[PDB]
């Protein structure tokens, strides 16, 4: 059972934290613990585990965001990815990408510096 | 800008009075400044609700102990 | 293309509103 | 620029009329709530929040409060002092009370847990 | 067929009811 | 005091002494002390209509008429200050006799010891 | 006034019996007094459900210990 | 007449856990504690307490899964079970069976090894 020397979920989470925060692994220890807690929590099943349903939802969301060109590009890229057949869990990656999509028109609600107040 | 800030604070106070929010000028000004500075409206609303609940609990305790 | 009567539109609206209110109330109670 | 925590503490002390020492449990509760992850507010759009407030006020037959709210909103929009109008509108909606509904006097029963 | 005006009215009413329910759930 | 009245009510309903219901009293105090969103309906007539509809849904038309009569009597008596709240509470605590009480599995008793 | 209170209590007991609420006259009177005093009906409903669960647990414990 | 020593729900749950895990009762102590915590938690009343309504819901769900033959078989088995009258709580057993039904069409979302982190 071909398990690529997949560095432990802890190492992967640490690399992710370091990349997102732009800080060393030693500086994200509390964030690493938070990540471990979040990852260890039982999550409800994703809304859609069907590649075609996920593609249709992505297209509808892109059209609602007036990104019709991005919807067509997404459909073409999805067709190409499905034909490539390299990914084993296409539904999971598609669901993640759909969930992570951000509307460029809606100004990012800048996380107030105030969250740091409770850390002390 | 100062006149605009004063007008905004007066408008917020009037809205609170019509809505019977129980906010004074200082509390309303602080809430307006926090919201303009990017404070999450849910956090601010929860804080205001908690302060009102605490004031009501203190009034109930004072009326029960008297 | 018989336009939905005002009464039929009101009925459908009330039914949808009632079902959504019942669902919201059930979720709130839960 | 007083830190938001100090400003909130001063606001709580002013509104409740009690010393910091008498509000310690309430201060801790407030700090826990503010630091706690809260679900998104019902409306985070200034125009959507204003429309929802107007609809709720009209449905409750509170036309005077709706007019006052519309005037205050017009003044706020024209003044242009606030950067996040949606947040203030959401706060005001969350704090709105129906003037016709007699303030539910907190039953003395809440005092049982205060001790 | 529901007239465009009747269709728009029914859609607006359903949207309003669902928005009110979502707002109540969020506040709760 | 309302607290003493609630304690006496708990003791009477449970049939145990005040000392044996301490945990339930604490739970009740915690529930009451939590900030609740405003009730869906503060109108006496809407609560009465909801209670009537709920009683009718259980095919208890006689019980629905009895409930409507009792509500009319309560409204005319004017003893209750918050008629809408009491009617809403009674509706919320109403149980359909046809819907089999979801018998709390005996398994909850295992941890009581 | 006393006759009105008695009539209201009898009506409430009859309603509880017809609806199979499980409330007795004393419990019903306590609930009525609490509602008249301003208790939140959602909180009151949650309290009633919890009290019924507690009463059933207490009755099961009393039957197991006897 | 000494009704077979139907061990208390805690002991029955422990035996069930041991059977499901394939380990001895001593090896499932943490799982037994988790089970006790779950069982002591207040569960909402089931959506449907009517045997015939539950059977109809099961048939509808099977049809939604494009298992119309399985829906008919379920309705027939439910009719037979109701007629047999051996089970005292038909609605509860039907609700359990509905909760335990698995869609053969949905490719099992292979539980990431990471879920084991919270098991400890």
């Amino acid at each position: 059972m071909a398990t690529p020397d997949q560095k432990s979920p802890n190492v992967l989470l640490q690399n992710l934290c370091c990349r997102i925060l732009g800080r060393s692994e030693a500086d994200v220890a509390q964030q690493f613990q938070y990540a471990v807690r979040v990852i260890g929590s039982n999550f409800a099943p994703t809304v859609e585990r069907d590649e075609f349903l996920v593609a249709e939802k992505i297209k509808k969301e892109l059209i609602r965001q007036r990104r019709e060109a991005d919807a067509a590009l997404f459909s073409e890229l999805h067709r190409k990815l499905h034909s490539q057949g390299v990914l084993k869990n296409k539904w999971s990656i598609l669901y993640l990408l759909l969930s992570l999509s951000e509307d460029p028109r809606r100004q990012p609600s800048k996380v107030s510096s105030y969250a740091t107040l409770f850390a002390q | 800008n100062l006149n605009a800030v004063r007008e905004t604070m007066d408008v917020l106070l009037e809205i609170s009075r019509i809505l019977n929010t129980g906010l004074d000028m200082e509390t309303l000004s602080i809430c307006v400044r926090l919201c303009e500075q990017g404070i999450n409206p849910e956090a601010l609303s929860s804080v205001i609700k908690e302060l009102r609940k605490a004031t009501e609990a203190l009034k109930a305790a004072e009326n029960m102990t008297s | 293309n018989a336009p939905l009567t005002s009464i039929q539109i009101r009925f459908i609206q009330n039914m949808i509103q009632e079902t959504l209110d019942d669902f919201r109330e059930a979720c709130h109670r839960d």
